[PDB]
RNA sequence: AGUCGUCUCGGGCGAGAGCCCAUAUCGACCCCGAGGCUUGCUACCUCGCUGUCGGCUCUUCCCAUCCUGGCCCUGCAGCAGGGGCCAAGGGUGGGGGUGUUCACCCAUUAAAGGGGAACGUGAGCUGGGUUUAGACCGUCGUGAGACAGGUCGGAUGCUAUCUACCGGGGGUGUUGGCCGCCUGAGGGGAAGGUGCCCCUAGUACGAGAGGAACAGGGUGCCGCGGCCUCUGGUCUACCGGUUGUCCUCCCGGGCAUCGCCGGGCAGCUACGCCGCAGCCGAUAAGGCCUGAAAGCAUCUAAGGCCGAAGCGGCCCCCGAAAAUAGGCGGCCGUCGAGGGCUCGGGUAGAAGACCCGGUUGAUAGGGCGGGGAUGUAAGCGGGAAGGGUCAACCGACCCGCUUAGUCCGCCGCCCCUAAUCGCCCGAG
RNA sequence: GCAUGAAUGGCGUAACGAGGUCCCCGCUGUCCCCGGCCGGGGCCCGGCGAAACCUCUGCCUGGCGCGCAUGCCAGGGACC
RNA sequence: CCGACACAGGUGCCCCUGGGUGAGAAGCCUAAGGCGUGUCGGGGGAAACCCGGCCGAGGGAACUCGGCAAACUGGCCCCGUAACUUCGGGAGAAGGGGUGCCUGCGGGUGCGUAACCCGCAGGUCGCAGUGACUAGGGGGGCCCGACUGUUUAAUAAAAA
RNA sequence: GUCGAGGUCCGGGGCCCCGAAAAUGGACGGGGCUCAAGC
């Protein structure tokens, strides 16, 4: 007989090709009863490590261990669209949307230069950088009438699903000034539910403190670092081929047998690697920090931030979030969180761990 | 319960790194009268296409003896490795490594061989392997 | 979640990092890095280096 | 290629062997087949060339199933065995001699299955065997010489025309143009597979020896997708030591693989670390209920309930060229929304493309500060084994000013400098 | 001794050999299992500027066929 | 000059060679002399892959027809050196220790405190002192041919 | 010995069923067809 071993590489990840959008998209959310927005936003900023007392059922329970974590900036975002979906022959299709009129903007960080006021920034402006295209003279009257005709469409029972539409606030951490604009899901059972918990915080800002839960388990989506062309050894993981191979050892021997006359697409070659959309399963919120900070036990309060400042990244100093674990893409890269949808069945305790050190030593 | 002070095999929560390759040779650290084997397989463990078995401490090895008393050379024996060179990480994140690649011949049960082991012995090994944590003199 | 204390430089290191070496006699070593750990085992004396906490000693012993 | 004598695999009958008992198991003598995986037979295609065996690399398929999932009979007490049924999602490994396929052997393992793809794969590799030209031995021949007899040596060419697959771009169409957010028709997945340990339990069973299972916990290995906090490798950025020579000597430099050696952050990586649902629905073998044909009986003829690692869904990746060529909000037209080149840089990169910034400014440089890497600079003062007219002076090296000096493909603050000017397309 | 043998020499042999062959210490990326770095190509821009080769063309599954079809039959799919 | 060429071949390397290190006409640096014409340039974290080179944790031939390739050793001085033997050899067998710089003495030849060479004592620095360069890995059986030498210019260097 | 209408056997004829396992995905020419669009 012959020799069997697996194929190298999965073919579920097919087509390897660079990502459609840099923004992470979500086709999948989870069921749930409770009225909350299902996931939150934020940036990528570097990865350190803790010793925690596990809580985690397993062997290691109750003893002190260490646990690598990864730092995400998340200032709150700013909600301002709600849109509505209807039932179509084939699936979901949207019915209405209706944003927010413009209004001051009060986070911005304006500074005092030589001649000039302040820039008195207001929205519109740096949503402007993602739209380009925004209603004019649009009143408060009209965005009423608007809602009202949403509303209206609701109580007739034409609208199945209702989605809130946020923006992300990077001039909050000084990251850039171009915004994300993202959908997501409200958690619940009633569209009526649904369109209350969107209504009322229309135009406003959102914290991740508001939404998720420390100690629960996430789904994170994001796209993983570029890494160009890349051959078959390293995108595949094939075996490299005879030392005395005189025409390349980094390639496939035989790319097809003669019958079929065609060479068949599972056969692995070079393309793109990395900047892949992928989607991570259960990873542990370890703790939520506001203000670039870390209370520990009512007393001693830390600064997340690494001697010399996270390489690559500034310095925190908004809201964040403590992920055990790695995630994919790369610094300052956008990351999008929602609630575990396969979670295991023995999960741990929705609450935050017992943390003995955290490292805050240079990382440089 | 079962075999309750008649137990051989216990549980570790540290998995050492599987530094040590089939063909490696190991110092014998007892008096059964082998001093010196050599690694022909790991039980308790699958490989896969042209990949050598590997094990580390606390990992139970058949091994053949090259050196030794005339009786026990030319022998197939286990033998379960309580020092190796490649360091590991423990618990706490700190790695830790030893001087040598040492083992102890014991029976396909777990029991030792010998009376006595001589020099330290890892922590895993020696909770991995009850009997041989008994008559360690040195455990670290 | 202790700080350890290197053998050759013999100042703390933080936890989760750093390395203990085992000796055959049983004596146990804490190296902070793998420059630490190759100074002390190729033999470079830490009494001469001023970044090591052992010069001290050392010009205290000199007067 | 045709054929199947032969080969591999079945079936019909039942002389019997099994303490009685043909069918738990083996099944004589005969008889009927399937496959094209052994060999042979024919000489139908190919001699103005279709490059061989074995091995390595890589992809895929069949079931006559070796293990994993579920069952039936037993001459099945348990632990195990023998025979058979459904089932191809996954696995089926490492070594010794030999060119070997095969076969034999070793230590593990759940098992270490048989085959097809031009005896898959030389415009992918290697060239050990075979099958030229050189040579030796044995045998045969008067001889030249020969041997499906051994033996040593004996070359592997390529700028891709079309198509094929992997990735990357410009267009047209989708009944006017543009920006943003979505839907998911269809395609792909193994994204998971499989051991062991504790307990049940020294319990059921069994005279004893021995010795389960449902449920409940823990963990290893193989496979897959990510990341650089920890560890390791590299690090021709950088820092230090040192040899030969040259720039006259000091400092500071060139060359000698980065001259060599030790350390080394960022980056890349693995030997490092993190993540990978068991539930629902219909079924195969099989176990049953009701029930007549055939007043009884009967799992089947009609009907009904359960029942697999197998099928469909939940999950993940691609996805408006999905020709029924989609939905919604907004801006624009019947001068003009929007965009491109140019500009400063990378969360990106072979060209394209993509992403941030562009005075609505901290994008890069520069200045200052933080953090880090080496390891204490030049200069001066002192000491130094000794020499020296035991004077002046020379002297490797050591101590103090000195956590110094040098450097940073990391971070923060400050508009001082450059992100300017300009050009072009564009629906009607 | 299928089928060795004594000058088509027999047996042995120190020294010698880029001859064939087996083993041991040491050594190592041959391998487990591959990962970094450097210089030259590859890639893009400005120039000089060919050749081998070429019936016309050129998507697949099952078939018929001089018995292994891009072009034939029935189906499938495919914008350039 | 010949090879169709401003051809990496051959004819002709046919005759000659300052300084330092060093045994050296070796390697490396450098003076004189010559050249930038072994003649297409520019760009780039601008990839995959190929050719040439450096390094690689733990294991150490488990790779493979076969340790192919690579790696170990390496100069000099002093101890020490086996089987066998044609007594010449094997042999640099094997194996072990040392090696820089500074200070000062002693010795050989020498008229010389000129030049070359050989020792001694002390001090001291580094992971490493033949620090770059130059520069053997070693041992034990068997077959064949005694040896040095010759051969199929263009697939066989051999036991022929 | 009680019910109280056809059962018992054999040899044949027509259609159908079991016997009936293969390798790129696929062959009644295809779609499909059941008092047929089969015999
Ligand atoms: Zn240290």
């Amino acid at each position: 007989g012959k020799v069997h071993r697996p194929r190298r590489g999965s073919l579920g990840f097919s087509p390897r090709k660079r990502a459609k959008s840099i923004v992470p998209r979500i086709r999948s959310w989870p069921k749930e009863t409770e009225v909350r927005m299902l996931g939150f936003a934020g940036y990528k900023a570097g990865m350190t490590h803790i010793l925690m007392i596990d809580d985690e059922p397993g062997l290691t329970n109750g003893k002190e261990i260490f646990m690598p974590v990864t730092i995400i900036e998340t200032p709150p975002l700013r909600v301002f669209g709600i849109r509505a979906y209807r039932m179509g022959y084939l699936g979901l299709e949207t019915a209405t949307e209706v944003i927010v009129p413009d209004f001051p903007l009060d986070n911005y960080p304006a500074k005092e230069r030589k001649g000039k006021p302040k820039p008195k920034m207001t929205f519109y402006k740096l949503l402007e950088r993602r739209i380009a295209t925004l209603p004019k003279n649009y009143t408060q009257e009209m965005f009423e009438q608007k809602l009202g005709q949403l509303e209206d469409m609701i109580k007739e029972g034409e609208i199945v699903d209702v989605r809130a539409i946020v923006a992300t606030q990077p001039w909050v951490i000084k990251l850039k000034k171009k915004p994300e604009v993202m959908e997501y899901a409200i958690g619940g059972t009633s569209v009526e539910e649904k369109f209350n918990y969107i209504k009322e915080k229309l135009g406003k800002e959102l914290r991740v403190g508001e939404v998720l839960k420390e100690g629960e388990l996430l789904d994170v989506i994001a796209v993983t670092k570029g890494k160009g062309t890349q051959g078959p050894v390293k995108r595949w993981g094939i075996k490299l081929r005879a030392h005395k191979d005189s025409k390349g050892r980094r390639k496939v021997g035989s790319i097809g047998p003669w019958h079929p006359a065609r060479v068949m697409w599972t056969v692995p070659m070079a393309g793109q690697m990395g900047f892949h959309h992928r989607t991570e399963l259960n990873k542990r919120l370890i703790a939520i920090g506001e203000n670039g900070k870390l209370k520990l036990d009512e007393n001693t309060e830390i600064e997340i931030t690494p001697k010399g400042g996270f390489p690559h990244y500034g310095i925190v100093r908004s809201d964040f979030m403590m992920i055990a674990g790695s995630v994919p893409g790369a610094i300052k890269r956008i990351i999008r969180v929602r609630p575990a949808i396969r979670p295991p069945k023995k999960k741990p305790p929705v609450q935050r761990p017992q943390i003995t050190y955290v490292s805050v030593e240079s990382k440089q | 319960a079962k075999k309750g002070a008649g137990a051989t095999r216990g549980v570790s929560a540290v998995r050492p790194t599987r530094a040590l390759p089939v063909g490696a040779y190991l110092t014998v650290a007892d008096n059964s009268g082998a001093k010196v084997i050599q690694i022909i397989g790991v039980v308790e463990y699958h490989g896969t296409r042209r990949r050598l078995a590997s094990a580390g401490v606390g990992d139970m090895v058949v091994a053949t003896v090259k050196k030794g008393r005339p009786d026990m050379r030319h022998q197939v024996v286990r033998a379960v490795i309580i020092r190796q060179r490649k360091e590991y990480r423990r618990l706490d994140g700190m790695r830790v490594k030893f001087e040598d690649n040492a083992a102890v011949i014991v029976t396909p049960e777990g029991v030792p061989r010998g009376t006595e082991i001589r020099g330290p012995v890892a922590r895993e090994a020696a909770e991995r392997w009850v009997r041989i944590g008994s008559i360690a003199s040195i455990i670290v | 979640a202790r700080w350890n204390v290197c053998s050759y430089c013999g100042k703390p290191f933080e936890p989760g990092t750093g390395k203990m070496y085992v000796r055959n006699d049983g004596r146990v070593l804490f190296f902070c890095s793998r420059k630490c750990e190759r100074y002390y085992f190729m033999g470079r004396n830490p009494r001469k280096l001023k970044w090591t906490k052992a010069y001290q000693e050392a010009r205290l012993q000199r007067g």
